[PDB]
């Protein structure tokens, strides 16, 4: 709740302020014919949904598409999901969830 | 040998299911169950054949004779089986699977094809049967309770609160209430169908009882429908009455010493014919017999080497 | 929000802002982005005309090239949105003369960052857009042969 | 010092180092972020073919798994004590349901 | 010989491998019997309105 | 061919001339009809077992999964021990053991499944022609 939480708040505000800058680089990445074949597991229908999910995470509308979350609330939900025991236990053994 | 008015069985990670009697602590028989762990076991209404299900197979065991092998086994599913049950007449078997499918099996070895498959979007944890054997309840990991009716092929979806997975659900045999618990301890109760004629399957939120701060694991009614026992992860079981839903009796296995730190959870419970004695199975490698009035235990069964997470306890209908 | 009615309105506001104070980065970049956004919306609508995207594509190319020369050091987004229009709508004749003048206008040491995106689409099967890539790649080799 | 990689597609890794370069610039011109010295460490990535590449070698860096391993073996502590406890309590750990895996974990 | 022992050895477990009845799940059902489903798995035994009291005789001989 | 079809079904499913390369010059019994004066051999349930026995022999020539193929061959000799009791199958298997290449342990597994056979057809005809 000290350096970690405050650093997360600062970073998220920067990313949401510059949404277009990080969207432009990602669009040129996903829409590459010879580089998206590994993510393909119409032809470009899956590419549309990948970009939409990315846009949702940078606008707050990721946990629930109905409402828009602010930065302090979004970070709180991410922290709860990342350290929940139910999510950690399902991980692979070599992933070392207990570590 | 199952030729007794009352039988009792427990199982867990020991890979062996132990048959006991309530008269004395002696273990009557030990059946063998390899390469799996038992999620929940239930006995057939004909009291001649018991069911144990775990990890994609429902191995069925004999009771009249002494056979340590799974004489009948079922396969076909790809994930674990949450629970099993049978019709009152022993016609079909309904099973709930973690593969998001709750289906029905046919007990007749001829081409009846009396099987139906119900598919939901989340893995399910508990399945219950309405006392009229015309309805069925499916509970998933999203907190959505699907009341599925057999006359038709449509199921109402009812969600009390999202983001929390429910663990168990049961209906009193007298068809009076309908309780369910989730992963936070809240025990929601809805008044069940009042339409005995055409099965209008209407539900209203009656009450919410705040208890079991830790996880809630199983909830079961009593044959007289006057009690309701809910297990919890805090190693305590609380018995509620159906009059004003107050705390009737509190049961606990905590040792009171900080050096144990939740030695083991309390998994399942079962009532007797007269709703006087209850049988509890905890994850401390043993099961206990309690009394709903004095609180202090009556007997203890300690033949298992590993934790036990399931128990089956039935007796004569008269009581 | 972005509306069929709103889009024409804000272009009047943005266009009037550019002429009042030129050499302002936030005036050119924003106006160029709005035209680009308008193009995207129209394309989605008619897939659910060649002369209905033409009055929007040409200003977008011109607006971006002016902003690239006006940032000079933090123009990764601007130099990357030009490629998107170039690789998808550059086959019309009217787009070419906008691009060929823009490429010559801006300093050559700006395309260094977008080299991996340029090499990806060398094999474009449209001759009209295919050759324009070759000339600037060779021009980079004239000045910076050992980075390519 | 480099790291010649084989049977790996590094064309994706090239495009994520470019993204990290953009993020570093964004954090550099922010007064509240520049003062905190926030940055992402990058290494050179040079693909040579569709299944080969050349990753730069970062010095003075050791992986987390080997870092913990040296500490535990020095203190006469087994590497997988937590894993051995879980298997001892429930040998069929990989097959337990969601609720039972929480109890063991 | 080698396989002669193997042939008779494989016969030993075959005797104990036929003591289990296996019932697989065939993907067939009463799909077209929509009307017949009103009684095949829809008995709907709505009854047992009369309640009966008990004298605690289940555990009377237990303890 | 049976090699292709078998991979979509099972041995029990199908049940609910088979000698491919069997011509009248490379058989132990059929070659003696004309030169010696033998009698024709005598006899659908046995025609689907010859294909299964043969197709397992070819699959045993690659040694990729030997244990699986050996197990599949021992079951047939248990459930149907009389299918390895025709000389026509022995000639077909022996003709195949020459053209193909088998490992020595896999070569001894074959040619030894046929050790305890009577082969009554040759004895009856050989006795008559010589007498
Ligand atoms: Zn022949």
């Amino acid at each position: 709740d000290g350096n970690y939480r405050i650093t997360c708040h600062t970073v998220m505000e920067v990313l949401r302020e510059h949404k277009d800058s990080v969207m432009a680089v990602l669009e040129a990445f996903v829409y590459d014919p010879l580089l998206n074949w590994r993510l393909m597991d119409a032809l470009n229908k899956k590419a549309i949904q990948i970009i939409n999910r990315v846009r949702d995470k940078l606008t707050g509308r990721d946990f629930s598409h109905d409402d828009t979350l602010d930065v302090p609330t979004q970070v709180e939900l991410l922290i709860k999901q990342a350290t929940s025991h139910e999510n950690l236990c399902q991980c692979y053994i070599g992933w070392c969830p207990f570590w | 040998v199952g030729s007794d008015p009352v039988i009792l069985a427990t199982a867990g990670y020991d890979h062996t299911v132990r048959f006991w009697q309530a008269h004395s602590g002696i273990c009557t028989r030990t059946v063998q169950h390899q390469d799996s762990q038992v999620n929940a076991l239930e006995v057939t209404p004909d009291r001649s054949m018991i069911a144990a299900a775990g990890y994609q197979h429902i191995r069925m065991y004999d009771l009249n004779s002494n056979n340590p092998n799974p004489i009948i086994s079922y396969d076909g599913v790809n994930k674990n089986i949450a629970s099993v049950g049978f019709h009152e007449d022993g016609r079909w078997m309904y099973t709930g699977g973690e593969d998001c499918t709750a289906r029905i099996w046919d007990l007749r070895s001829r081409n009846l094809q009396c099987q139906r498959i119900f598919q939901v979007n989340a893995p399910i944890n508990c399945v219950c049967l309405h006392p009229n054997q015309a309805e069925l309840i499916v509970g998933d990991q999203s907190g959505a309770i699907h009341i599925w009716d057999l006359k038709t092929d449509h199921n109402e979806q009812l969600i009390p609160e999202p983001e929390v997975s429910i663990t168990s659900a049961h209906i009193d045999p007298d068809a009076s209430y309908m309780a369910a618990v989730n992963s936070t301890g809240n025990c929601y109760v809805w008044n069940l169908t009042g339409g005995i004629g055409d099965e209008v399957t209407q539900l209203i939120p009656k009450t919410k009882i705040p208890a079991h701060t830790r996880y809630a694991l199983q909830c079961r009614f009593s044959p007289d429908s006057t009690l309701l026992a809910t297990c919890s992860a805090d190693q305590t079981c609380k018995i509620w009455r159906t009059s004003n839903f107050s705390l009737m009796t509190e049961l606990s296995i905590k040792s009171g010493n900080p050096g144990e730190s939740s030695r083991g959870w309390m998994w399942g419970c079962a009532f007797s014919g007269d709703s006087q004695y209850i049988v509890t199975a905890s994850s401390d490698n043993l099961a206990r017999l309690w009394c709903v009035e004095t609180g202090e235990i009556k007997r203890e069964y300690g033949g298992h080497q590993k934790a036990v997470v399931c128990l089956a306890f039935n007796d004569s209908v008269l009581g | 929000g972005i509306n069929e009615s709103t889009i024409p309105k804000v272009l009047q506001y943005y266009s009037a802002a550019t002429e009042h104070d030129r050499s302002w980065y936030k005036a050119w970049h924003a106006w160029a982005v709005m035209n680009f956004e308008a193009v995207l919306h129209y394309k989605h609508q008619n897939q659910a005309l060649s002369k209905t995207l033409l009055m929007y594509t040409v200003p977008a190319v011109q607006g971006f090239f002016r902003s690239i020369s006006l940032s000079r050091g933090n123009n990764l987004q601007d130099t990357l949105r030009v490629l998107t229009l170039w690789f998808d709508y550059g086959h019309w004749p009217d787009v070419n003369e906008a691009l060929v003048e823009g490429v010559k206008a801006i300093q050559i040491d700006t395309w260094l960052q977008v080299i991996p995106q340029l090499i990806a689409r060398i094999d474009t099967p449209r001759p009209l857009v295919g050759r324009l890539i070759h000339q600037l790649l060779t021009d980079i080799g004239r000045y910076h042969p050992q980075a390519l | 010092v480099f790291l010649l990689k084989g049977h790996e597609d590094l064309r994706q890794d090239e495009r994520v180092m470019q993204l990290f370069g953009l993020v570093n610039t964004l954090l550099a011109n922010d007064p509240t972020s520049l003062r905190k010295n926030l940055s992402i460490q990058r290494y050179a990535v040079i693909p040579l073919s569709t299944n080969s590449g050349l990753i730069g070698w970062v010095p003075h860096c050791d992986t987390l798994h080997a870092l913990i391993r040296d500490y535990r073996e020095k203190k006469k502590i087994l590497l997988n004590i937590e894993h051995r406890i879980m298997l001892r309590m429930a040998p069929d750990y990989d097959h337990l349901t969601l609720m039972q895996k929480v109890e063991v974990f | 010989s080698n396989t002669a022992q193997r042939l008779e050895r494989l016969r030993k477990e075959r005797q104990n491998q036929i003591k289990c009845k296996n019932i697989q799940w065939k993907e067939r059902n009463s799909k077209q019997s929509a009307q017949e489903l009103k009684s095949l798995f829809e008995k709907k035994s709505l009854k047992e309105k009369p309640p009966i009291s008990g004298k605690q005789s289940i555990l009377s001989v237990r303890l | 061919s049976f090699h292709l079809l078998r991979q979509q079904m099972s041995l029990t499913e199908i049940m609910n001339t088979g000698l491919q390369e069997h011509t009248d010059d490379n058989c132990l019994y059929c070659v003696c009809i004309e030169i010696l004066g033998f009698q024709p051999s005598n006899q659908m349930c046995r025609i689907l077992l010859r294909k299964e026995v043969l197709r397992l022999v070819i699959n045993l020539s690659s040694s990729v999964s030997t244990k699986c193929h050996e197990t599949g061959l021992l079951t047939i000799k248990e459930k149907y021990p009389q299918t390895f009791d025709d000389i026509c199958l022995y000639s077909e298997v022996s003709h195949l053991l020459s053209h193909c290449t088998f490992r020595l342990p896999c070569r001894r597994f074959i040619q030894e499944l046929f050790q305890d056979v009577q082969f009554l057809q040759m004895h009856e005809e050989a006795e008559a022609v010589l007498a």
